C-alpha cells in the first residue's frame, strides 16, 4: 500500500486535521482510515489547508485520540458494498453487519459519492400508485418510481404512516427496496426489525425483498451525513445495475439537513440563516438529483422530512418543499381532530393530481371535495361568533357534508392496530373515487358524521351506521 | 315592541364591538411591528458573533 | 478509632516513580486552561495540574492542549506543570452508590463516608444497539393517575417532562420516585426499580431540601442523588449527566430496571453553552454550539430497555426540559422533543386553573408504549381519553357568548367531573389497583350527576368505601391486572351503591 | 522581592499590567498601583502567560500612562470587619465613605471565598410575616429564605424593599446587612438618614445593621465587586459572630449587568442579548455563598431590575433558580394604580403549603388563584363585548375578583409619605380572615372603590360607610 501517512494534528470534536507528509497528499473526498481499538476510525477528507494538512470530518467518536496518529489512506469517497447480497441486513455507515450476518458485499463495492444523472439522462414518468390509504389515493395520487415526500412535524406518528406504506405497498411491490434510516432511534430500529421480520419482507430464511441501512442518533453528525449517501448508493445500485424497480424509503431527511448545518459550523464555515448551512441548497440538490428515474430503473422514493414545530417558514422544510415531486402535509390539527391518517388535505399538493393524469372524473371528484373543505374551513369563523343563524341552510348542509368528509377520509390504519385496534382498509382507488363521489351528491346525507369516522369504504360506512344505529 | 328593541339593541352593541376590537387591532398591530423588528435583530446577533468568531 | 482510620489514611500513602508527560500552563484563566507539552495525551483525558485542580482536555491542537478545568481558577498559576491522569473520564460505579449523595466525581457530598464501588466505567459510553433490545413489555406506573393513564409510562422509554419552570417542575419527578417506593418496598428484583435522581444546576438549598424530602418520605435507601449544584463548574456539570448515565448503566448491565431523572437536561445545555464559548468553538443557534443536539442525543439513547439475551435491564429515562417562557420553538427543547419518546407537557395556567397536576393533556402524548400501561387501566381509560378530548372541544365551542343545548352540556357536566377526578396533591401518590375503581366510576358516568364541590369528597370516601367491603377486589385487581366479568359486574355494583352514600 | 510590572495596556478599566520578574500573578489577586490620585486597586483576572495578567480595575483607570509601576498586594481585595461595620457604610476596599473615620477591625476578610459546603446546609421555613397582604396571603417568606423581587423599570423596586426594611428588620434582633449595588445616590443618602433617624442606625451607640453602598455613578468593575465585598460582612455575622443575620441587595441585576460589561473586554465572545458566558457560574457563586447552614439562618432578599421588563431575559431567568420566593412586580399592575405592584398569578413560595400555612390558609390560597386565573381568561371577551354578556355565573366571579383586585392594594407606611395615604400593616392572621370572609363574599355587597387602597376587612366596612358619606 502507498505510504500515504498523516499524523493527526488537531483533536476538535468531530472535525480532525490529519498532517499527511510532503508529496502524498490525499484528494479531496478521499476516505483515510485510522487504525484504533475501535476498529478503523475513518475520516472524510473535506478540505486541503494547505502546507500538506487537510481537514477532514470523523466518521466515529473522537475520543480518546492521540494527536499524532499515524494515518493510512485508502483513497476516494468511502467504498460500501452492493449487490443482492446487500439485501436483507443491518449495515451501518461505513457498511458493517450491525446485526451480525458476517461478510457482506456481493463482488462489488461502490462509492459513496455519485453525480446525479444528467438532463439528458432524464426520463418522464407520469405513472399511478395506489397506497389503499383513502386520502392519498384521492386527494393526491402517488405515481411509481416518484418522488413522495412527508412533510410532516415532530411525533406525526411520522414513523406509523411510513410503516403502512411498507406494510401495503412494499410486499406487494415486486421491485426491492431500502429502508434508510438517517437519526432515528434504536427504539424504533428495533422495532421497525423485528416488524419487517414479522411481515417477513425480511425473510430470515429466504432472500429479502428489502435492505436495512441503520443509522441512529447515537452515531457522530459526521456519520450522520454519510448514512445518507450509503444508502443512497445501494438503491443506485439496484436502479442502475440491478435495473430494477426499486421503492426506495429514508428516514428522516431533517436529520441530513441538521447534520450537515452542525458540521458546517465545525467546518469553519460561516452561519447562513437559521443556523443553516450556507450550502444548504446545493448539499440537499446533489441528495435529490441523484434520486431519479432515468432510462434505467424506477426509484419510487419515499422521502421523510420533519418539519421543525411545524413551522414551514423555516428554510430547511421549505428548500426541501421544492424538491419533491408529490408532497404531503401531516399536520397535528388534524391529528388532534383524531383523524389518522393525519394528512392536511387542502395543504397537500401533488402534480400528479391532473384531470388528464387521473382524468376528468377523479379530478372533479377531488376539486368537489377541495372546496367543500376549503368552505368549511372558511365558514368556522362565522360559526365561531354567528353560528346558525344568518349562515344558509345550504351552506349548512355543505358544513355537514364537510364533517361527515373530514370523518371519511378518516380510516384506520393496519400497523395502528396496535397504536388503534380497528385493522385497516386498503380500500381501491376506484372505489375511493366513486365512494366518495356518492357523498358530494348527498347519497349518504342520512349516515350519521360518525358512521364515517375511522372506517373503511362506503360499504363499511354503511355498516358503521347501522353499528351505530343499533 | 321587543323584537325591536331586540334588533335596535344589536344593532347598537355590534357598534360598540367594533370600536373595541379596532383598539384590539391596534394594540397587536403596535406589539406585530415592534417584535417583526425585533426577530430581524435577533438575527442580526447571530450573524454578528457569527462573523466576529 | 478515628486515631487507628487516620493512621489507615497517612499509611495509605507511600511511594511514587516517574511521571510521564508534562506541560507547561501559560495562558489561563476563565476555568479553561492552555497548556503547551503533552504530546501523548489521549483526548476527553483527565489532566492533574500541579495545583490540584484535575481537568479533562476538550481540544487537542497542535499548539497549546486545552485543558478544562474541573476546580477553581484561583488554584491554577501560570507555568505550572501538568502531569496527565492517563485516564480517560472514568467514575466508580457499584451498589454502594444506592443510598448516597455524589458529585460528578463521585465523592460522596452528604459524607456517608466513601462510597462502596464494584468498578469504574467511563463517561463516554455508546449507545446500546438494535440487537441488544427488547420492546417494551413492563410498565412503571408512576402512581399519578393522569399520567398512568393518558401518558403510559414503561421501563426503557425516554419521556420528557417539558414545561415552566420550578412550577414544582421537580415535584412531578419526585413523586414517580415516591411511588416506586411501592415496588422496593416488595420483591423481585425486575420488579424493583432503582432510581437516579440526577440535579443539574439547581441552588444546594434546593438539593438539600430534596434529599431532606426523600428522606423524610424514607424513600431514600434505593437512590442514587447524582448532584451538580449551581456554584460548581461549568465543566463539571456538563460532564454531570454523562457520568450518572454511567452509574445506571451498571444497574443497567446488572439486569437490573432502574429509572433515571435528568433533571434539569437544560442545566447541561447552559453548560455546554459555557464550555464551548470559553473553548472559542463557533456558537450554534442561540449561542448553544450546534453539537449539543448530539450531545444530548447520545446521552439520551444509553437508556434502553435490553433483549432477554442481554439480560432485559431497563434503564428508564425522564428528562425534564425547563421551558423559558413556555416556548418550546427554541432551539433546546425542539431538539430534546424529536430526541425523546413521548413529551409529557405541563402548562401554567392549569396551575393557576387548580388543575395540580397542571399537565396539559391536550399537549402530552406517549407517542410510543401502550403495553407500558396495566390491562385493567386500559381498559377503563379507553374513554376517559375519548371524553376529555370531547369535553375540550365542547368547552371550547362554548366561549363566546354561545347557549349550549342539553346535549353538549351532558359531555361538558361529564368532563368537569373528570378533571377534578384527576387532580392529586403534591407528594400523594396513590395505588393503581385503586386508581382503576376511580376512573370506572368517572367513565361509566356515575359522578356525572354528583355535586361538584363533593367530588373530592367522593373520591376520599369512595376509596374509604373499597377498603372497607371491597377490599377483595381491589387484592384481585392487584392480582391480575385485567378486569374479568366479574371484576367488571363488582365493581359496576359497588360504583352505584356507592353514588348515593 | 517587589512584583513590579508595567502597565502594558489600558484597554478600558481592563488594564494589564506586565511582571518583570517571573515571580508569579495568581489569579485573584490584587495590585495597587500607587497613583498621585492616591493608589488604584485592581484584581488580575486573567493569566494571559509570560508574565502579562490582564486585571480588572475596581475605581477608575484616567490618566494611566502605559508603563505605569505596579505592586502586588497579594491575594483578593480584604474588607474588614468586626462590629466596626455596623453602623459604618464602606466602599469596596472598605474605607468609610459615611467618613465616620477609621474602622477598627479585627479580621480583615478576602472578598472571594467558597461557597460552604452541601454537608453544612440546614433548611428550615419560619413564617415571616411581613405584614404586606399580598404577601403574606400568596407567598409568605420564612426565616432563613432567599427571597426574591422581580420588580420592574423603577417601580419603585427599593420603595418596596424599604418597606419591607421598615417591618421586617426593625423586627429582627439580629446582625442585618444592606447591599446596594449601583443604586442611586440621593436614594441612598435618604435611605442612610432614614436609617439613622429610626434608630436601626444608631451612631451614638450600636447599630443592628451594616451597610455597603455602592453608587450608580461608581465605575463597572467596582460594582461588580461590591457583591463580593458585602457577601463577605455578612459571612463575618453568619459565622463568626454566629448571629442570625440578614441581608438586603439590590439590584443584583447591576451584578449581572456589570458582568456583562466587563466580559467583552476581558477577551470572551458573549453569549445571547450580550450576556456575559460566564453567566451560569458568576451567579451560581454569588447566590451559593449566601446560605442558611449549621453556622447561621441568613435570611436574604434579592431584587432584579427586569431589563426593558422582559423576564424571559437571560439574567432574571438565572435568578429563578436560585430563589425559596419570588413576588414579581410588573409595571402593568402598577398601571392599574395597584400599589403594591406584585402579579397575584406570578408570585410563589415554597413556603406556600397546606403543612407549612395550613390546610386553611392553603384553601384560601387555592380559591384566591382560581377567582383571578377565571378573572383573567375573561380579558379578552370583557374587551371585545361588554362586561353584561359576560355569562351571569362568571359575571358574578368577575364582580368578585374585581373587588379582589383592588382589595389587595394596601398603602404602605414609606410610601404613606408619597401617596400621601396613612399606611396600613395587617396582621397575617387578620390577612387570613380578611380574604376568607371575601371569598365567602360576606362583605361583597359593596363598592370596588371601598376595597381600593385600603387595609384590613374591618377597615373595609368603616371606608364603606365614609364612601356611604
Amino acid at each position: 500500500s502507498t505510504p500515504i501517512t498523516g499524523k493527526v494534528t488537531a483533536v476538535i470534536g468531530a472535525i480532525v486535521d490529519v498532517h499527511f507528509e510532503q508529496s502524498e497528499l490525499p484528494a479531496i473526498l478521499n476516505a483515510l482510515e485510522i487504525k484504533t481499538p475501535q476498529g478503523k476510525l475513518v475520516l472524510e477528507v473535506a478540505q486541503h489547508l494547505g502546507e500538506n494538512t487537510v481537514r477532514t470530518i470523523a466518521m466515529d467518536g473522537t475520543e480518546g485520540l492521540v494527536r499524532g496518529e499515524k494515518v493510512l489512506d485508502t483513497g476516494g469517497p468511502i467504498s460500501v458494498p452492493v449487490g443482492r447480497e446487500t439485501l436483507g441486513r443491518i449495515i451501518n455507515v461505513i457498511g458493517e453487519p450491525i446485526d451480525e450476518r458476517g461478510p457482506i458485499k456481493s463482488k462489488l463495492r461502490k462509492p459513496i459519492h455519485a453525480d446525479p444523472p444528467s438532463f439528458a439522462e432524464q426520463s418522464t414518468s407520469a405513472e399511478i400508485l395506489e397506497t389503499g390509504i383513502k386520502v392519498v389515493d384521492l386527494l393526491a395520487p402517488y405515481a411509481r418510481g416518484g418522488k413522495i415526500g412527508l412533510f410532516g412535524g415532530a411525533g406525526v406518528g411520522k414513523t406509523v404512516f411510513i410503516q403502512e406504506l411498507i406494510n401495503n405497498i412494499a410486499k406487494a411491490h415486486g421491485g426491492f427496496s431500502v429502508f434508510t434510516g438517517v437519526g432515528e432511534r434504536t427504539r424504533e430500529g428495533n422495532d421497525l426489525y423485528r416488524e419487517m421480520k414479522e411481515t417477513g419482507v425480511i425473510n430470515l430464511e429466504g432472500e429479502s425483498k428489502v435492505a436495512l441501512v441503520f443509522g441512529q442518533m447515537n452515531e457522530p453528525p459526521g456519520a450522520r451525513a454519510r448514512v445518507a449517501l450509503t444508502g443512497l448508493t445501494i438503491a443506485e445500485y439496484f436502479r442502475d445495475e440491478e435495473g430494477q424497480d426499486v421503492l426506495l424509503f429514508i428516514d428522516n431527511i431533517f436529520r441530513f439537513t441538521q447534520a450537515g448545518s452542525e458540521v458546517s459550523a465545525l467546518l469553519g464555515r460561516i452561519p447562513s440563516a437559521v443556523g443553516y448551512q450556507p450550502t444548504l441548497a446545493t448539499d440537499m440538490g446533489l441528495l435529490q438529483e441523484r434520486i431519479t428515474t432515468t432510462k434505467k430503473g424506477s426509484v419510487t422514493s419515499v422521502q421523510a422530512v420533519y418539519v421543525p414545530a411545524d413551522d414551514l417558514t423555516d428554510p430547511a422544510p421549505a428548500t426541501t418543499f421544492a424538491h419533491l415531486d408529490a408532497t404531503t402535509v401531516l399536520s397535528r390539527g388534524i391529528s388532534e381532530l383524531g383523524i389518522y391518517p393525519a394528512v392536511d388535505p387542502l395543504d397537500s399538493k401533488s402534480r400528479l393530481l391532473d384531470a388528464a393524469v387521473v382524468g376528468q372524473e377523479h379530478y372533479d371528484v377531488a376539486s368537489k371535495v377541495q372546496e367543500t373543505l376549503q368552505t368549511y374551513k372558511s365558514l368556522q369563523d362565522i360559526i365561531a361568533i354567528l353560528g346558525m343563524d344568518e349562515l344558509s341552510e345550504q351552506d349548512k348542509l355543505t358544513v355537514e357534508r364537510a364533517r361527515k368528509i373530514q370523518r371519511f377520509l378518516s380510516q384506520p390504519f393496519a400497523v395502528a392496530e396496535v397504536f388503534t385496534g380497528i385493522p385497516g382498509k386498503l380500500v381501491r382507488l376506484k372505489d375511493t373515487v366513486a365512494s366518495f363521489k356518492a357523498v358530494l351528491e348527498g347519497k349518504y346525507d342520512n349516515i350519521p358524521e360518525h358512521a364515517f369516522y375511522m372506517v373503511g369504504g362506503i360499504e363499511d360506512v354503511v355498516a358503521k351506521a347501522e353499528k351505530l344505529a343499533a | 315592541q321587543g323584537y325591536a328593541a331586540e334588533i335596535s339593541a344589536r344593532r347598537n352593541a355590534m357598534d360598540n364591538a367594533s370600536k373595541n376590537a379596532g383598539d384590539m387591532i391596534n394594540r397587536y398591530s403596535i406589539l406585530y411591528n415592534r417584535t417583526r423588528q425585533a426577530v430581524i435583530t435577533n438575527e442580526l446577533v447571530d450573524i454578528i458573533t457569527g462573523a466576529s468568531s | 478509632e478515628v486515631s487507628s482510620i487516620l493512621e489507615e489514611r497517612i499509611k495509605g500513602v507511600s511511594d511514587e516513580a516517574n511521571l510521564n508527560e508534562t506541560g507547561r500552563v501559560l495562558a489561563v484563566g476563565d476555568g479553561i486552561a492552555r497548556v503547551f507539552g503533552l504530546n501523548n495525551i489521549q483526548a476527553e483525558e483527565l489532566v492533574e495540574f500541579s495545583s490540584g485542580v484535575k481537568g479533562m482536555a476538550l481540544n487537542l491542537e497542535p499548539g497549546q492542549v486545552g485543558i478544562v478545568l474541573f476546580g477553581s481558577d484561583r488554584l491554577v498559576k501560570e507555568g505550572e506543570l501538568v502531569k496527565r491522569t492517563g485516564n480517560i473520564v472514568d467514575v466508580p460505579v457499584g451498589p454502594g452508590l444506592l443510598g448516597r449523595v455524589v458529585d460528578a466525581l463521585g465523592n460522596p457530598i452528604d459524607g456517608k463516608g466513601p462510597i462502596d464501588a464494584a468498578g469504574r466505567s467511563r463517561a463516554q459510553v455508546k449507545a446500546p444497539g438494535i440487537l441488544p433490545r427488547r420492546s417494551v413489555h413492563e410498565p412503571v406506573q408512576t402512581g399519578l393517575k393522569a399520567v398512568d393513564a393518558l401518558v403510559p409510562i414503561g421501563r426503557g422509554q425516554r419521556e420528557l417532562i417539558i414545561g415552566d419552570r420550578q412550577t414544582g417542575k421537580t415535584a412531578v419527578a419526585l413523586d414517580t420516585i415516591l411511588n416506586q417506593k411501592r415496588w422496593n418496598n416488595g420483591s423481585d428484583e425486575s420488579k424493583k426499580l432503582y432510581c437516579v435522581y440526577v440535579a443539574v444546576g439547581q441552588k444546594r438549598s434546593t438539593v438539600a431540601q430534596l434529599v431532606q424530602t426523600l428522606e423524610q418520605h424514607d424513600a431514600m435507601k434505593y437512590s442514587i442523588i447524582v448532584a451538580a449544584t449551581a456554584s460548581e463548574a461549568a465543566p463539571l456539570q456538563y460532564l454531570a449527566p454523562f457520568t450518572a448515565a454511567s452509574i445506571g448503566e451498571w444497574f443497567r448491565d446488572n439486569g437490573k430496571h432502574a429509572l433515571i431523572v435528568y433533571d434539569d437536561l437544560s442545566k447541561q445545555a447552559v453548560a455546554y453553552r459555557q464550555l464551548s464559548l470559553l473553548l472559542r468553538r463557533p456558537p450554534g443557534r442561540e449561542a448553544y454550539p450546534g453539537d449539543v443536539f448530539y450531545l444530548h442525543s447520545r446521552l439520551l439513547e444509553r437508556a434502553a430497555k435490553l433483549s432477554e439475551k442481554e439480560g432485559s435491564g431497563s434503564l428508564t429515562a425522564l428528562p425534564v426540559i425547563e421551558t423559558q417562557g413556555g416556548d418550546v420553538s427554541a432551539y433546546i427543547p425542539t431538539n430534546v422533543i424529536s430526541i425523546t419518546d413521548g413529551q409529557i407537557f405541563l402548562e401554567a395556567e392549569l396551575f393557576y386553573k387548580g388543575i395540580r397536576p397542571a399537565i396539559n393533556v391536550g399537549l402530552s402524548v406517549s407517542r410510543v408504549g401502550s403495553a407500558a400501561q396495566v390491562k385493567a387501566l386500559k381498559q377503563v381509560a379507553g374513554s376517559l381519553k375519548l371524553f376529555l378530548a370531547q369535553y375540550r372541544e365542547v368547552a371550547a365551542f362554548a366561549q363566546f357568548g354561545s347557549d349550549l343545548d342539553a346535549s353538549t352540556k351532558q359531555t361538558l357536566v361529564r368532563g368537569e367531573r373528570l378533571t377534578q377526578l384527576l387532580k392529586q396533591n403534591q407528594y400523594s401518590p396513590l395505588a393503581t389497583e385503586e386508581q382503576v375503581p376511580l376512573i370506572y366510576a368517572g367513565v361509566n358516568g356515575h359522578l356525572d350527576g354528583i355535586e361538584l364541590s363533593r367530588i373530592g369528597e367522593f373520591e376520599s370516601s369512595f376509596l374509604s368505601y373499597l377498603k372497607s367491603n371491597h377490599n377483595e377486589l381491589l387484592t384481585e385487581i392487584r392480582e391480575k391486572g385485567e378486569l374479568s366479568k366479574e371484576l367488571l359486574a363488582s365493581l359496576k355494583s359497588a360504583t352505584e351503591s356507592f353514588v348515593a352514600t
